[PDB]
DNA sequence: ATCAGAATCCCGGTGCCGAGGCCGCTCAATTGGTCGTAGACAGCTCTAGCACCGCTTAAACGCACGTACGCGCTGTCCCCCGCGTTTTAACCGCCAAGG
DNA sequence: CCTTGGCGGTTAAAACGCGGGGGACAGCGCGTACGTGCGTTTAAGCGGTGCTAGAGCTGTCTACGACCAATTGAGCGGCCTCGGCACCGGGATTCTGAT
């Protein structure tokens, strides 16, 4: 039985998306593309994050990701930075970083 | 009691991304964090556009403005363009 | 009166991580000031929600639903 | 031949380097458990915690005061300080909008 | 359209009856009513889906409350919720 | 006939509040107490801030409250400062304030 | 068009801001700042303005921006 | 006006504002300004001046996170 | 410059336990079909947005100038720092008291 | 001989203190940037005059979505196996400070 993710050319479930859509209360009817789009960006962004994060992983000599790989990847992205400034990463700890003032003179 | 996670489809877009990684379980729990997040931020944006056009229906289209307010610049036009993309696939 | 477990040995490797190289001697009392009222923010609304769902068991979605509504989303308890 | 002796300052990098390294909780669990129960003991009695919620807790509050003590930094080193004192907390929680 | 300026005209009157208010002032007070009904209904709202709860009730409304504002505001505002859905109910 | 407002002892429309909690996607249902409790909490909220606002306008030999009046009451009173810790007043300006330091003498 | 942003309007920016004294160099860094800041609402207004279909920016989206970058304003509703 | 429009005209073209909505940019643009020369000064007096530097903005605008 | 000493990085190793893999249920995702109302498309309009201009003057721009605040250099005491010294909480561990 | 309750012994993390070294503070001196003011100017504001683009509104047609049976296999729960590395033992690197 074909099914929507595999038509859409997704990884991510489009009909669980749907599902989540059609009872979080968010509208009275929702469109067959907008699970399909949401799922598709959901994945997308999954796969930037991890895309980093496995770099880090692998500067580390390590083939398993760790939240530490997580921060590293989120932390020294910009933009993924920015989309999750006010998220904390438990176990991530923070990008080494001394200010110049404090090493000596 | 069972419980659902997008765990198996986090794993699938690791293995597509990098063949010989793995992930701790910790790891795996931050990430269920993340997508559950923006699927959150994305449906209410969403929602709220909806609403503030007098519309009762969520569309791809709500869903690809929500998607342009809440991300930045450069991740926002990808998003998009995987997000058409796999509309455009889907209808056909 | 335990805010006093809150050593400072801990403090100053808490610093540390937030790159701080040198610590007046008042810093860990006022520390735990701040800390305190940190948590006594969360916790607050955690057993909230915990009342309201007429538990008597705060669970880690309760502290991550305080977290999110205070704007201090938390990534990793959810599972 | 007097014994070794690092200069102030050199052991404080040494320090700052090995933490930003890593990434375990930097509070003892114990008490800090028992500070959450006493804390939370004073809104309601006889609450029980998973012990993910401390956990939690934990993460959250350390992550926090860390940022803290990076934007506290960043006040003594405006004021041509290399030592934070209660005036850069206070500025840094004032213009965070937490004071 | 649709605005609370009649119901704000009303509240004023009863606590300054010899005062009135700027056409700016109570587009102001229109945006407060609305800010704080969509941050006490949305915290409902998600009280209630946490708990897997399809219906909100004032049960909902008052936690909310006690999230949203502050100190002696919301045990006023518990007050005064509760005894307006006792006399109604009467 | 009688009113949902007039039974509850309040100004505030019961019947209003009770249909934009039906159509702003919060919930499947919603309890008949619901509306009844919001909309009493809002009428007290305003009638706070109208009671201080009212004073600074008599304060200010008014018998109109204008925006500057409420940001006065509001930012004056530690509680409704809180709550509107993120709120812009147009045309409100701000509480007059000099930091000691720059007084000349 | 920043330099339409005149160093008197933002010295009366900075002294109902309660600044006594100010640095030469303050106005050019206002304007970045000015800039900045307008670039973020304006950019999510116009996006709401263009899901309405509409070419017309409403006060109601520039509100919504607003709002959304947790800079809520009172008053334009 | 002619700022905002210019900016916007970055974003997408051919667009049109109601007064209001210029008026709703300049109240908020003011009132952010505004606050941030408060922040500045409380930095600029932390570092015992009473002038306010490009310096004080930067490091108001770091710990905001803007 | 120059060398001795402590902290640091790097080379075997190692076993272990948690993540990867797998096997057995089942309910939620998938398939098919049927109502129906909110959504998609064409036209009227007239309202508010926009282009252009005469008259006004106070806000804006260019320049004099002198000092008081910003910055460079110096004396100083005291205020945290490094390491030895205790100092204190916690998990046993065994012998004594009692039956 | 069996059961239970003290004071030591050992681990591990943490205040006191003693020397001690350098750094914020206050002062003195020097430099020049800009507030205050004066002379000159023009573009924002008022007030008209005219032109027009398209959103609100209305209407009409409709088809994708809500809802309700049937269907079934990857999702989910419970076990099974094995290698990357935290820690340990040991040697080469490298700051680091006094000389």
């Amino acid at each position: 039985a074909k099914t929507r993710s595999s038509r859409a050319g997704l990884q991510f479930p489009v009909g669980r998306v749907h599902r989540l859509l059609r009872k979080g209360n968010y509208s009275e009817r929702v469109g067959a593309g907008a699970p399909v789009y949401l799922a598709a960006v959901l994945e997308y962004l999954t796969a930037e994050i991890l895309e980093l994060a496995g770099n880090a992983a692998r500067d580390n000599k390590k083939t398993r990701i760790i939240p530490r790989h997580l921060q590293l990847a989120i932390r020294n992205d910009e933009e993924l930075n920015k989309l999750l400034g006010r998220v904390t990463i438990a176990q991530g700890g923070v990008l080494p970083n001394i200010q110049a003032v404090l090493l000596p003179k | 009691s069972r419980k659902e996670s997008y765990s198996i489809y986090v794993y699938k877009v690791l293995k597509q991304v990098h063949p010989d990684t793995g992930i701790s379980s910790k790891a795996m729990g931050i990430m269920n964090s993340f997508v559950n997040d923006i699927f959150e931020r994305i449906a209410g944006e969403a929602s709220r556009l909806a609403h503030y056009n007098k519309r009762s229906t969520i569309t791809s289209r709500e869903i690809q403005t929500a998607v342009r307010l809440l991300l930045p610049g450069e991740l926002a036009k990808h998003a998009v363009s995987e997000g058409t993309k796999a509309v455009t696939k889907y209808t056909s | 009166d335990n805010i006093q477990g809150i050593t400072k040995p801990a403090i100053r490797r808490l610093a540390r991580r937030g790159g701080v190289k040198r610590i007046s001697g008042l810093i860990y009392e006022e520390t735990r000031g701040v800390l305190k009222v940190f948590l006594e923010n969360v916790i607050r609304d955690a057993v909230t929600y915990t009342e309201h769902a007429k538990r008597k068991t705060v669970t880690a979605m309760d502290v991550v639903y305080a977290l999110k509504r205070q704007g201090r989303t938390l990534y990793g308890f959810g599972g | 031949k007097k014994p070794h002796r690092y200069r102030p300052g050199t052991v404080a990098l040494r320090e700052i380097r090995r933490y930003q390294k890593s990434t375990e909780l930097l509070i003892r669990k114990l008490p800090f458990q028992r500070l959450v129960r006493e804390i939370a003991q004073d809104f309601k009695t006889d609450l029980r915690f998973q012990s993910a919620a401390i956990g939690a807790l934990q993460e959250a509050s350390e992550a926090y005061l860390v940022g803290l003590f990076e934007d506290t930094n960043l006040c003594a080193i405006h004021a041509k300080r290399v030592t934070i004192m209660p005036k850069d907390i206070q500025l840094a929680r004032r213009i965070r909008g937490e004071r």
